[PDB]
């Protein structure tokens, strides 16, 4: 359970699905939820198992999502305040993905 | 860009 405040950019699925602006991105051990600020409904709930890749570049964090995702395939790009926050998101989400694959063994 | 593949994909 981590929560980050992000700006979802037009780039990729943002434009396509009109998911643009300030969201809270909430992480459990299995899913990531995008909730628009002041909304009482999650706009989209993604399973970690349907994320192909994630990464960052300075103050930007991205998720690429595969063919079985609720959104269909594509990329989300989000802007945060700085590269310390973006690296944190990368490392924490990567950590949850590894915990998920190791739980089988 | 720094990217990681998801081991649980």
């Amino acid at each position: 359970k981590e929560v980050w405040q992000v700006i979802l950019k037009p780039k990729g699925l943002g434009q396509t699905k009109n998911l643009i602006g300030i969201y809270r991105l909430c992480l459990t051990s299995k899913t990531i939820s995008f909730v628009k600020l002041n909304s009482e409904a999650a706009a989209v709930v993604l399973q970690l198992m349907n994320i192909r890749r994630c990464g960052h570049s300075e103050n930007f964090f991205f998720i690429e999502v595969g063919r079985s995702a609720v959104t269909g395939p594509g990329e989300f790009w989000m802007q945060v305040d700085d590269s310390v926050v973006a690296q944190n998101m990368h490392e924490t989400i990567l950590e949850a993905m590894r915990a998920m694959s190791d739980a089988f063994r | 860009l720094y990217a990681s593949s998801n081991p649980a994909y």
